[PDB]
């Protein structure tokens, strides 16, 4: 059953993306923000790309560290190939479309993910933050201000479709955030932070560590 | 062989003559070593002609490839990049005979100064690179002689125009001690060809104004 | 049941089809032109392939941005195997409906897209614009007027059976196109719009932009 | 159920071939004569193969237009490792049955096509022109006057089992088969006609355009 | 049934996991303690895989002891292409959950095994032990305190939720770790023991044999 | 039915084991003492493997000696790598329960077969004589004493279970041996020994002929 | 050898000698040195035989080929790019001894003048082209005397026929010079072949204008 | 060419010329070969300019690229592996004309005392290294002067500006001998570039502060 055999396999993974814990990026005045409950001290999800492009990834680990992997790859590779100013993480979102795709038909089981690629202007360049979901079938969309993944996602994004401050800081989107994260369940120093600062020279990635992120955390 | 690249104000001008020669033997009048590889970018051709040709027809299709593809032009350093792999491609080949070095000449419409958009990338046997960033540069048999000669007439660059002069005084130098380079051919009319680039793009420089230029820089000096 | 199997695949595909967005592609006065809804900013539906022959496609994305790909692939080297002039939109039709041909049979699931293939005559010359439409199974026709595609086509379609304007106008085919797209259903300055301008010396495409094309968009 | 598979493989190909519009192949005075309905002014389902061999084929376009080029492919490498009159049409019908005969077999999903290759005498030389038709699992025979395939074929091989002139004229026969083909069903200049014409030198093909066309065609 | 197939698969492993026997990994002053029983002289379940990083696995032997020298192998390789000081264990972790994923997609029985990497800082340096643990179906989890696996685990994680003396000693660690093992059931000197001694200039693995064992081993 | 399936391989397995004759190794004074019932003059189930390492095996013939001479040719290559002193037979029970491993999951049958892989001490040095049991689904263990295998193995084992003597003589043990293996079921001078002499300088196997044999044979 | 190529108001003309050497041992007297490719294209060829021979044969069947399967014959520089592809594929045998340089003359239907439809393109051991644009060329090792030879006498150049007797001319004084070419045998009746281009297609000049044309040639400088 | 590496008592300081010769002949006067490989690393590269801007370039993206895949970035011991393998890598080509060799310099921000955590590398054609621990190292036509120099020089180090003018000063006295080298151009304004490392990170060095201190030796030694 050609048909109702490709309904199993979106339920099996639809399922265990919900089973999975949360992760949110949406876009504010220094550029990209990523935020996600990790408990684990070392397993992230969210990573490096490319110069100005940055990863982020809700559902089964060993399965989408692969896909960062592949992606660092894929980016690297381009640069050199060219030029570090000719990958784009549209570019990106394409190959993970692509590569999600084949697997929810060729592999036995399909991947349990859902990722996130953004994309925020170079350094003296202005131009709006851009964001990408791949979900694991190989569909893609680009939201214009915020993305939601993992677990209930409803309670999580409908805070969202309120609380986004179009052009808000990095603390007050920080806030913003770990608020409408907390409305699909706490939130504590505990979790996984991490930006995409367009004010940055070359590299526009940076971790938020632990003391540094207490003096922007929200207050629940 | 001489072709040559300017850089003026506005953007810049590359031009190169027409001669093919096999031996010491004139086996070609009219040849066009000077390429409109894609809006931006003029790619010129010395050594070995059926190379010269391929790299040029060849270039062009990749730069167009990357665009359909990626919905984007390469960035000029991709561009220089993606050439200068061809050329090493190439290594074996020119170790045999099959030899041939480009000289590329382009505007980016990205550079912070559009007055210093213009850009002149020699390159080498083995695909290294050097951006000239010093307003002239040449490839060929004679590109010996036009550098030099092109070292004087420099400061009269003002303009488009104005470079286009220098240029065809240049190769109208090398021409004049390079017996592979070929100056132009009023007795039959052949002259030249060029390319000039500015924001608005690349474009072939009418035989008009070269070979007017030429008779001028001919009576002058006659 | 090989027979009923070929049947469930089809039946997948077409649904697939059918809950995808609309897009249509009409011959008028300047060559062809390209109208399809588009959300997004980013992921197009309507793309180049050589000189005077042009694609646009309705479905999942990442598969048909791969067989667009592949066109522009094929094209290419065509192109630099005899001569640019040698490439013909019929080949690239042909290409196509052998890919989805083989794709319908080989691989796992069948591609939910649908395909159209334009060519306009070279600069100097003038020649009737020629259309193309290639199905999910592999099968090929060609419309002397207009085509449609993705979702429900009935409405649309039917619009246009009149609506046509044998030799409209670019705003005026334009008009006719949104209107008749409206049937099936809005219709903003947010959508994708390209044309293939016979016109034009050498790349007969061109992408309509925002500004410009609102001085030449329908009112609803 | 082995058996009852192949009578599946069977019957989807007969469906198909049914579906598809219809094609005709003749014996005449000049040679052989071609002509099937095709709306398309591009997708020909008449070629030339070699010097003095034809092609004709009704069903799946994508389908025959493959085995079309193989054929040729076949013809020409054949030619040119032997000689050119060492290529004999019967050899092209075997390849095809043979391939067919595979497909029938090792692919998925059967070709849905009937293919006819004909081949008429050297330019000196005269001899009976020859007919040979493959059909979908391989089979192949060879008709002495007239072939048929594609849609409904009694009522136009009827049609034909009379008004077959044995030595008609080309505007002759080809008012006898435009007739015998508006029988199962009009028949405008808008279809494909082309001929064997082995009073030409070499190649002993010719198609006939649209306006040379109606100075033969039949009032309806 | 793609969804129901998966669930098989898992049944079958956890199964083989629970008839195996149990093995423990806990955080202790010195490093990390392994203890696991074992009646066979030959057939070890804890291992070392490189300098401060060891290896403890239950389930079938042949299956996990494979996976060991896996590890050995990447480990090994990894330290030559770069320096030993590059090797984590949470990249030895990664690997098997790689593997043991795919393991339980591609290969036709999924493995019967559960393994716990643990690493604990270099010599000079202080840092907290880290201990993974990797899941038949590729799951990767990491326990900042102590690893149970192997048979019922509940009432071995059980007690261990409360004995569990956060900087312990070494005979203390024992103490409890073989005590709290019981729970689950005797507990002879007939078992397996190594440790991760921290304070060990490079290679931090140390077996501990039968009469040295007696001196810090638990009165039942 | 992934777990289902296992249960039928381990049955067609388990039973073709029962339906075979018996064999038995023992520790011995000497070293290690090998009896099988084999009424073939030619086909041995007991065979040298390395210096000090000795095989024996009970069920299909073709199985077994394949699975033997694998084991001679990894012994033998192991050797020249490296020294014939670093070859165990722990080594080649592990390669064993590895490949019947393989096997009862890749293999479409898995093997009717099950192995004993027996070492003794080199020439002067004193060393507990070691015995490993491998079984059709590559499980690995080392009883310390005796190993039985083939037929109906309890009332064989059970006898040994009280017969065994600890330090036998090679004509004692023989004797307990045979009278063990009629326990099962006559064990006349037609069946198979061999032993691992211990006392043997380098190559510790020594089959145990015809004549020679009855001076140690026992009285039923 | 020599292989002339003439280019005139209606179209162009290709002729040949037939002379096949071996050292300097004359091994062939009636070789078919030009060739009609397609209906608008005819190829002559020169150097080693056996290559010269397998050039035509395949070149002639790879366009055919293409027609047949995509229903359209190619671009003239579709034509050009194929048979300089193929020469390149033969540079490896070409640096050992099988060296074969071909000469392309064809009348391109898609031409924008009808009266400048006719096309010599000459070819280069590693596979490049020069259209050539100046009426004549030659190829072979007379036909640098041919070239030269033609040079004056091409102003007669007025119609088919009137080219074509200056062809068959410079075929005459490259035999006159190249010992490897080989002049019109009369005591055996012998004569260059030739072919003929315009918007009606290509076809064999009978042997009778060009005997005729020869003796003219020969009774005028005796 | 020269390259130049210093340590210092906070860090470590690199500094080479621009000059890029071919034969007995200046095709190059501002080439950068000194490159900040990542945060804490400095590479700079002699020999063949197609090769060494290839390493560098090469080498800077596997060092990045570990560290985006591991999270952390490589050992120090690491990455002179990684550069010594790449070397290795080359030797093929190195036997044939393409050779290039690199010179590393870094701090390790992980040595026991960070005022020791200056690094200087020197790599062998086959793809050995030896960490200098002697202050100062050199590659390049010139290196033997610099050395030499340098030699003399280093008890004047005593902190990052005072060891960077040693530096410049061994590049002067490099190309005052190795006419492969070049010196500072005061009629160009083209000097020497140079890259400082100490617990901070790697910063390029203004050509301000060189242009001076060059200005300064020029004069004494006047
Ligand atoms: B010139 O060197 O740029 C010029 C090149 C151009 C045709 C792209 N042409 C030449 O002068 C070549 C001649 C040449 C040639 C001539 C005739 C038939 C075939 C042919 C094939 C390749 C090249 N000669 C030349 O001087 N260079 C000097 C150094 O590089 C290689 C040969
Ligand atoms: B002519 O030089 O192009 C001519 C060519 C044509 C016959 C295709 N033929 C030649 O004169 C060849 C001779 C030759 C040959 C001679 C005899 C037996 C076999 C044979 C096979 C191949 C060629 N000679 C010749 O002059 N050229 C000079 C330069 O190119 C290679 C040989
Ligand atoms: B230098 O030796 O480090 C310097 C290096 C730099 C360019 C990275 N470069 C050279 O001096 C080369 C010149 C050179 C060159 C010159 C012109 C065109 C192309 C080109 C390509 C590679 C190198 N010359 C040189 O002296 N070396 C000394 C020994 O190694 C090879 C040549």
């Amino acid at each position: 059953s050609p048909e109702q055999a490709m309904r199993e396999r979106s339920e099996l993974a639809r399922k265990g993306i919900a089973r999975a814990k949360s992760v949110v990026a949406l876009a504010y005045a220094g550029g990209v923000l990523f935020v996600a409950e990790n408990p684990s001290r070392s397993l992230q999800k969210i990573s490096e790309l490319y110069d100005r492009v940055g990863f982020a990834a809700a559902g089964k680990f060993n399965e989408f560290d692969n896909l960062r992997r592949g992606g660092i790859q894929f980016a690297d590779t381009r640069g050199y190939a060219y030029d570090r100013r000719d990958v784009t993480g549209r570019q990106l979102a394409n190959v993970y479309a692509q590569t999600l795709g084949t697997i929810f038909t060729e592999q036995a089981k399909p991947y349990e993910v859902e990722l996130c690629v953004a994309e925020v202007a170079h350094y003296g360049e202005t131009k709006r933050p851009e964001l990408y979901r791949i979900t694991y079938d190989g569909s893609i969309a680009d939201e214009p201000h915020f993305v939601v993944m993992g677990g209930t996602t409803e309670p999580i994004a409908n805070a969202l479709k309120e609380s986004y401050a179009e052009n808000a800081s990095l603390t007050d989107a920080l806030r913003i955030a770990v608020a409408a994260l907390r409305a699909g369940s706490l939130g504590v120093a505990s979790l996984e932070v991490a930006v995409l600062d367009a004010n940055r020279p070359r590299r526009a990635f940076r971790r938020i560590t632990g003391s540094a992120l207490q003096a922007l955390l929200v207050d629940q | 062989t001489t072709i040559v690249a300017l850089k003026y104000p506005g953007g810049v001008v590359m031009a190169g003559d027409r001669r093919s020669t096999q031996g010491n033997m004139i086996s070609g009048r009219d040849v066009r070593k000077v390429y409109i590889t894609d809006d931006y970018t003029a790619t010129g051709i010395a050594g070995t002609a059926a190379v010269a040709v391929e790299f040029a027809r060849l270039y062009a299709v990749e730069l167009e490839h990357y665009e359909k593809l990626e919905g984007v032009p390469l960035t000029f350093a991709g561009k220089i990049n993606r050439l200068a792999i061809m050329v090493r491609g190439n290594l074996a080949a020119a170790m045999q005979g099959l030899l041939a070095l480009p000289l590329l000449a382009g505007y980016d419409i990205h550079a912070s100064d559009p007055q210093s958009a213009g850009r002149i990338v020699s390159f080498d046997a083995a695909g290294g690179w050097n951006i000239e960033e010093e307003g002239y540069q040449a490839v060929g048999s004679g590109s010996l002689f036009a550098k030099s000669s092109m070292k004087k007439l420099y400061s009269q660059v003002t303009d488009g125009d104005s470079g286009l002069r220098v240029a065809v005084e240049a190769l109208y130098d090398a021409a004049d001690d390079d017996s592979a380079t070929g100056g132009p051919d009023l007795v039959r009319g052949i002259f030249p060809t060029a390319v000039i680039i500015d924001a608005d793009g690349a474009v072939d420089v009418p035989e008009s104004r070269i070979a007017e230029l030429a008779r001028a820089i001919i009576e002058s000096r006659s």
